[PDB]
């Protein structure tokens, strides 16, 4: 008996079982909805500072493998499943879940009531926590550290998961007969696109290389002016953690580059940094949107798409300055996902064109940006 | 874009008879349809030749046709309603087929029928393989390395490319019917014999094995605007090589990265939309090598399906009444999501926070000649669905759900036998039907999971766990009923093991286990299906039961409630017959007022969909499972006698739990129940009954059966012995004793009793003579040859019995009328198998009467006190499996062995009994040559049987013996040899096609054993055959008759009822 337990902001204890490593772990409890995926979610940087419930009760039966994560480490701050397999069982698999846990040092707990969980969080809102997993977790300790957490909201985490300096990258997406491909030459690659890292998926560059463009991507305060100075042919805003709204330097440069003519393409974060760069206001969502089964419908189309999505974050629609069209809504609740400028070559997406994990249907967003840098070029 | 306008009326076609590969789900999809298209304010027509259905309810349509499957006769329909549209994909591989033959026919151009739902082209682009493979190579989807065949040479040629084994998939078929894996030679030409002519196209497709490989199934549906969902996916537990009906299978898949799924996922999207699949679901199935996820396509089903259905009660996403909406045009946008409160829309994709398990059900038992092993061709008659947190919780609670006898994994070899190892290891490498229960044995034998694994190629990951539970078992064994604390029992508990299971391994009685768990304060918590993995509320009460901490039941304190058991898994005997009970006293008392509560896990049926009750509890009918919900519920009244002998069964152990309940005591069903209870009622009634004995010993039974005379009926199973050396002999292969009623009239009467009086529901009178069970028996009401006299009589003693047993509700009386006299079969208290017939015929819902009977509002009360009798004849019919299991002899006896049925409503019986003749699939003609071949005792009815065939233009062949009683009779048959005589024989007339009808009659064991290549060619060649006199009488009459000439709807049927 390995003892591990989670107990909420609210005085709310789970007492289950240690499945990663022995320690403790606060953040913002959120759940996700994802029956598959579970590496790629973890390995999200937008993660960061959050203990994540999974729904799927089974987590695990994959294992794990290099190609599956987003990132180069696991960010989130504990993991909270129903069950974890005895075994992984994928050919693709090269370390059982707990394995993998214990050596990325993440606090999880398995075998506890997660619907329950689930429930809470949706009926009453995201909540803090705290996981402790080890010989006598003491629960008034857990509670302790839970209700001392800060919180997320006005809580900028992009600033710390960015990158500290500069870096190229040219690598497009895996396949299932060749995997992980090698780097292009840049030569290889017509666009140059310059990129914000706000806690970015690798799976965006992936798919961005894959359509021709060659990247170079900037830590999150990186200033506009440096950027102009490099030429890019387009500018990528990453998904990341916290609170967009804190950003300032980001929001700044933002604006900056409205004044160009520039494509500009944010995703997730990057999209709410854009909307607030353009005068519109941001809010915290009740729980957020955590899955990949989110219907999307683009409003000028009329059709739908089904989504990943991972945000705690929205923009308001009631806000939105003139200069800002609305393309997207979530059908789940009518909330804001997709924003054009009217007047600049700018827009952005609320959910995960690039998936990973989930469903594709949303790549064509990506397309568009293309289209303009392709349109910015022939000038 | 919203609903169509330029579309009023719709003809849905539904499925038929329910047979192996296309049952249940038919009805549960085809009521869907219904209900939906019906609640968009179109006028809706359907056809089924299926009494049984609650979609032939006249208050669920507007024109509801129980008539023959037959384009000829759905012309009738058309011309006749003159519909706009025909939604075709609502009743299983009949209504695909039909909607092309009418299409193909004219019918549809003649009249305007737009079809809905999937075009024509659609369809076949699916349904012809090579069509199908085509269509997969032009998107790159990867397919078997095949072959297309028409004829037996080209059948070989692709084999001598593919090599063996082969997998052998006829165009136009499912459930595998007429496919199968030739290992060699010699199975590949029979198999391709059969499929080719099964085949609506005569054309199969042979691919190479992917046997082991991973199987997966895909549900999606598809609006107009192209917006596309995956409802659910499937992963199976048996792989490759054993069709996904006799699969076990869950859900949601388990073992792919998000990786592999997407690209599964999006090729699912992709055959729809290169198929044609514009406005509906469709099922997609894959083949998946676990080494390296190279993914192959094997099929896709323009239509719902077995798997849709299983899905759709996964899920909580009513995926046919989707598809109907989508077929007038709306968008999944434009739809709501029923279960979380029409809150959100109905385009998205479902998560689930559990495990879906289901588990096919069999009933080898039933054909002991039969090819016992699983393949490409289903041979499940039913299959259960559990739910739970775990995949070990999922599938114990499915195992025990599942009506066999199982507690769990209980255990089929013994430790000390020195052969089990052996024996556990053909049964692993060569799947029968308890693969599952020989897998928990392996280990325990000592066989590791990897020596599992190779056997079987089930993924490792589901067999892990199948080896902890059988740990876990060997832990509780040794610590006995002392090492229960609640901390183990809670763990227990949590992986799904039983009360009776452990109980078994602790050596303890169930009430014991039950009982601590009482102590320990050890009770299940109730989680509700959403659709969304609690992501948002729910306003429908669909639960399910598992160990956890939060409760969702919150039962109401507000109405009084009745709780109904279902009968679980369908199986031979237990059909659909005893749902539609169910369902209707569902409704019934739901309109009545009271708060209706479910209790069944059948995936297929209407009972299961969260619309028929109030509240729904998705569990395994077990006493176990049924004390936690009324512990928690606390109904006013439980119904018992509605589910079959499932709840039957429980009917005791329930009222001893201090259950309520309602409707026949448990007492009384026992009464009736037990042969000895029964014969002193029967004798304290004055009333008549074939002479008996219970013999012990052999010899007793020679000496007792001197007593009671021969022939005798032997029930311990069922057989006919007809003389001394036929009871040795029996005794040897081989109680109860009974003079078997030769010659004898069997008549069925269903009634209601409410203590103050009884109404007859209606007296069937039986085609098949007293020895041919009554569930293969076709029948008729009214009654077509017995007096009113006698039937009086019959009338008489149903009361007499009614008030003596104490009946409250449904009770159905069985006789056999021999010289005029009326002898008594036996009492069953309780809902009978031919109740929605009856109802059907009669216009009487007497479920819905009998369960208001129960509730405790009289006959009276309701103005329900009359007899009916109908002003047409109605004509029941039966479909037997028999087709399914080729090494069987295809012949009838005491024994129940048929899936389903038809009626046929005519003006004259010899005008109903053709219609279901037809309706049944008979392949009977109305010219050609006759072949006769009778018993001793036959004989002499035998030469007006000849007379009538003769005055119809059929010529006639006869064996030696029935010849030579024609000859003297002045008739002269073309001689025909015995098999044994010489040539030609019979078997060579028969496989030469020269007959279109066989009249073949039997009497003793190895006379039977013996002409068992009549019948087995008759139904291998597809010629119409009898095995009865009087069969062959009935089908003598309705040669006088036409099934097409007119057609009648079931209001219409009802209004003439004065
Ligand atoms: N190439 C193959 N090798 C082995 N088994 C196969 C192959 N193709 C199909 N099967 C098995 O046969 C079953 C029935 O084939 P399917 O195409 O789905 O026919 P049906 O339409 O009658 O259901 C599948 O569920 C699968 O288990
Ligand atoms: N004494 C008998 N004489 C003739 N036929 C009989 C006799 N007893 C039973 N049968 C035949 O056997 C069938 C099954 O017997 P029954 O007692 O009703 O068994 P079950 O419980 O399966 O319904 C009947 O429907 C009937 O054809
Ligand atoms: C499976 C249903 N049938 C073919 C579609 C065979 C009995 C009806 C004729
Ligand atoms: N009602 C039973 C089916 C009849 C079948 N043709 C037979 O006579 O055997
Ligand atoms: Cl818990
Ligand atoms: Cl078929
Ligand atoms: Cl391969
Ligand atoms: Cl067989
Ligand atoms: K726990
Ligand atoms: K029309
Ligand atoms: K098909
Ligand atoms: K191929
Ligand atoms: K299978
Ligand atoms: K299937
Ligand atoms: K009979
Ligand atoms: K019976
Ligand atoms: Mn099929
Ligand atoms: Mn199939
Ligand atoms: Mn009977």
């Amino acid at each position: 008996i390995k003892s591990a337990l989670l107990v909420l902001e609210d005085g709310t204890q789970f007492h289950g079982r240690a499945i990663g490593a022995t320690g403790s772990a606060v953040g913002e409890v959120v759940f996700n909805t994802s029956m598959t995926g579970y590496q790629e979610i973890l390995t999200d940087p937008s993660y960061s500072r959050q203990i994540v419930t999974l729904t799927y009760p089974h987590i695990g039966n994959v294992g794990t493998n290099d190609a599956d994560e987003e990132s180069s480490q696991v960010h989130a701050q504990g993991l909270v499943i129903r069950d974890l397999p005895l075994i992984a069982s994928n050919f693709r698999n090269t370390e059982d879940l707990s394995s993998y846990l214990k050596r990325h040092n993440i606090v999880a707990i398995a075998d506890i009531d997660t619907r329950k969980l689930t429930r809470l969080l949706r009926e009453k809102g995201a909540q803090n926590g705290c996981i402790i997993a080890g010989d006598n977790p003491d629960a008034a300790l857990a509670l302790e550290k839970a209700r001392a957490f800060p919180g997320l909201n006005g809580m900028d985490l992009a600033k710390e998961v960015t990158t500290a300096e500069a870096y190229s990258w040219t690598q497009g997406s895996w396949t299932l007969t060749g995997g992980l491909p090698e780097a292009k030459k840049e030569d290889e690659l017509p666009f140059h696109v310059v990129a914000y890292d706000f806690g970015a998926k690798r799976n965006i560059l992936r798919m961005l290389v894959d359509r021709g463009c060659r990247l170079t991507i900037v830590p999150a305060q990186t200033s506009a002016e440096d950027v102009l100075k490099m030429n890019p042919d387009g500018i990528f805003l990453s998904n990341g953690p916290g609170d967009p709204a804190p950003c300032d330097y980001a929001i700044t440069a933002i604006q900056k580059f409205l004044e160009t003519d520039i494509p500009v393409f944010g995703i997730s974060l990057g999209h709410q940094l854009l909307a607030l760069a353009s005068g519109a206001k941001t809010v915290k969502m009740k729980f957020g949107h955590h899955g990949g089964n989110h219907p999307v419908k683009d409003v000028e189309k009329n059709v739908v798409m089904i989504t990943a999505q991972n945000h705690g974050f929205a923009v308001d629609e009631a806000t939105l300055p003139a200069n800002l069209r609305v393309t997207h809504k979530s059908l789940f609740d009518g909330t804001l996902q997709g924003i054009h400028r009217t007047d600049k070559p700018a827009f952005s997406f609320q959910g995960h064109p690039e998936a990973s994990p989930g469903p594709h249907d949303a790549a064509p967003l990506f397309d568009h940006f293309i289209e303009l840098i392709e349109q910015y070029r022939k000038t | 874009m919203p609903k169509r306008t330029d579309i009023k009326s719709i003809l849905i076609l539904g499925a038929g008879p329910i047979v192996i590969g296309q049952a249940c789900e038919f009805d549960y999809s085809g009521a869907q349809a219904c209900k939906a298209l019906r609640e968009e304010g179109y006028r809706v027509i359907l056809v089924n030749s299926n009494p049984a259905t609650i979609m032939t309810d006249p208050e669920m349509a507007d024109a509801t046709y129980i008539e023959p499957i037959h384009w000829e006769v759905v012309r009738k329909i058309i011309e006749k309603e003159r519909p706009d549209a025909v939604l075709p994909t609502m009743g299983g591989q009949t209504a695909l087929n039909c909607a092309l033959e009418l299409e193909r026919q004219g019918v549809l151009e003649e009249f305007g029928v737009t079809m809905i739902g999937a075009t024509a082209d659609a369809i076949d682009k699916a349904e012809d393989r090579r069509r199908f493979d085509v269509a997969m190579k032009k998107i790159g989807l990867e397919t078997a390395r095949s072959g297309i065949a028409h004829t037996m040479e080209e059948a070989l040629a692709v084999a001598a490319d593919v090599g063996f084994p082969c997998i052998i998939r006829p165009s136009f078929t499912m459930g595998g019917s007429g496919g199968g894996i030739a290992y060699n030679r010699e199975e590949f030409e029979e198999i391709c014999a059969r499929g080719l002519d099964l085949s609506p196209t005569k054309e199969l497709l042979i691919d190479e094995s992917l046997i082991g490989w991973k199987e997966y199934e895909m549900e999606v549906v598809r609006d107009k605007n192209d917006n596309c969902i995956i409802v659910c996916s499937i992963e199976n537990f048996d792989a490759m090589g054993i069709h996904t009906g006799d699969s076990i299978t869950v859900a949601p898949a388990q073992t792919l990265t998000d990786k592999e799924y997407q690209i599964m996922r999006n090729a699912s999207m992709a055959v729809l939309r290169e198929i044609g699949v514009e406005t509906g679901g469709s099922n997609v199935q894959f083949a998946v090598n676990p080494k390296n996820g190279r993914l192959i396509v094997i099929e896709m089903n323009p239509r719902v399906s077995r798997s849709s259905a299983l899905a759709s009660k996964a899920t909580g996403f009513p995926i046919a009444k989707v598809a109907a909406k989508l077929a007038v045009g709306y968008t999944l946008d434009e739809l709501m999501n029923d279960i979380t409160g029409g809150r959100t829309p109905a385009s998205f994709e479902p998560s689930i926070d559990y495990v879906v398990t289901k588990i096919p059900r069999f009933n080898f038992e039933k054909f002991a000649g039969a090819n016992d092993r699983l393949t490409t061709q289903m041979k499940s008659v039913g299959e259960v669905m559990a739910i739970g947190r775990t995949q070990q919780e999922s599938l114990q609670k499915a195992l025990r759900g599942l009506e066999v006898g199982a507690t769990g994994f209980d255990p089929k070899v013994s430790l000390d036998d020195p052969e089990a190892l052996t024996k556990i290891r053909r049964e692993l490498k060569d799947a029968g039907a308890d693969r599952i229960w020989y897998i928990a044995d392996a280990f325990r034998a000592g066989l590791s999971v990897d020596g599992v694994f190779n056997l079987t190629n089930i993924d490792r990951w589901f067999l892990v766990q199948i080896e902890e539970l059988v740990r876990l078992e060997e832990k509780v064994a040794e610590v006995g009923i002392t090492g229960l604390n609640a901390d183990f029992l809670r763990q227990l508990k949590r992986k799904g093991f039983a009360d009776a299971r452990l109980a078994k391994l602790a050596g303890v009685r169930e009430a014991e286990i039950r009982k601590l768990r009482d102590q320990y304060d050890l009770h299940p918590v109730y989680k509700r299906v959403d659709t969304c993995a609690a992501e948002f509320a729910t306003d429908t009460a669909y639960m399910y039961s598992t160990y956890e901490e939060e409760c969702e039941a919150n039962p109401s304190t507000d109405r009084e409630k009745i709780m109904v058991l279902g009968g679980g898994p369908n199986r031979i005997g237990q059909g659909i017959e005893f749902d539609y009970c169910c369902v209707h006293a569902s409704l019934a008392l739901r309109e009545d007022g009271y708060e209706t509560i479910m209790v069944n896990c059948n995936p297929e049926t209407v009972s299961t969909d969260y619309d028929t009750s109030d509240r729904l509890y998705f569990e395994p009918v077990t006493l176990e499972d049924v004390l936690e919900i009324v512990r928690i519920e606390k109904p006013k009244g439980v119904i018992v006698q509605y589910g079959g002998q499932t709840p039957l069964k429980l009917a005791r152990a329930l009222e001893a739990a201090g259950v309520p309940v309602i409707g026949t005591s448990p007492d009384a069903i026992d009464r009736a129940e037990d042969r000895e209870r029964f014969q002193h009622a029967v004798e304290r009634l004055k009333l008549k009954q074939p002479a008996n004995a219970t013999v012990t010993a052999i010899e007793m039974a020679v000496e007792k059966a001197k007593e009671i005379g021969y022939p005798l009926v032997v029930r311990p199973a069922m057989e006919i012995v007809y003389d001394e050396a036929d009871l040795r002999r029996y005794f040897q292969t081989a109680v109860l004793l009974d003079h078997f009623l030769d010659d004898a009239v069997e008549v069925d009467v269903d009634a209601i009793c409410d203590g103050e009086m009884v109404l007859i529901g209606g007296i069937m009178e039986h085609i098949e003579q007293a020895g041919v069970h009554s569930g293969d028996s076709a029948c008729s009401l009214p009654a077509y040859t017995l007096s009113q006299e006698i039937q009086d009589v019959m009338r008489q003693q149903v009361q007499k019995l009614a008030f003596e047993l104490q009946v409250r509700g449904l009770m159905n009386v069985q006789f056999a009328v021999k010289n005029n006299e009326v002898y008594l079969i036996e009492v069953n208290p309780r809902a009978a198998r031919t109740v929605p017939f009856v109802s059907k015929a009669t216009g009487v819902p007497l479920a819905k009467v009998a369960a208001r009977v129960m509730a405790g509002k009289s006959l009276a009360e309701q103005g329900v006190t009359k007899e009916v009798i109908p002003p047409y004849y109605s004509v029941k019919e039966v479909v037997l499996p028999f087709n399914k299991f080729p090494g069987v002899d295809p012949l009838l006896g005491p024994e129940m062995r048929s899936t389903g049925e038809v009626m046929g409503v005519g003006r004259t019986f010899a005008e109903a009994f053709a219609k279901a003749q037809l309706g049944s699939n008979s392949t009977m003609k109305k010219h050609g040559r006759a072949l006769l071949s009778v018993r001793e005792g036959d004989k002499e009815r035998v030469v007006d049987l000849a007379a009538k065939l003769l005055k119809q233009g059929f010529e006639l062949d006869a064996t030696h013996g029935t010849a030579i009683v024609l000859g003297e009779a002045g008739i002269n048959p073309r001689l025909v040899n015995k098999v044994h005589e010489g040539r030609p024989h019979i078997q060579d007339r028969i496989k030469n096609g020269e007959y279109t009808y066989i009249i073949n009659t039997t009497s003793g064991r190895r006379a039977i054993e013996d002409s068992r290549v009549i019948r087995r060619s008759a139904l291998q060649y597809k010629v119409h055959y009898d095995t009865t006199l009087n069969g062959g009488f009935a089908t003598a009459m309705a040669l006088n008759a036409d099934a097409t000439e007119k057609v009648i709807s079931v209001q219409e049927m009802h209004a003439q009822i004065k």
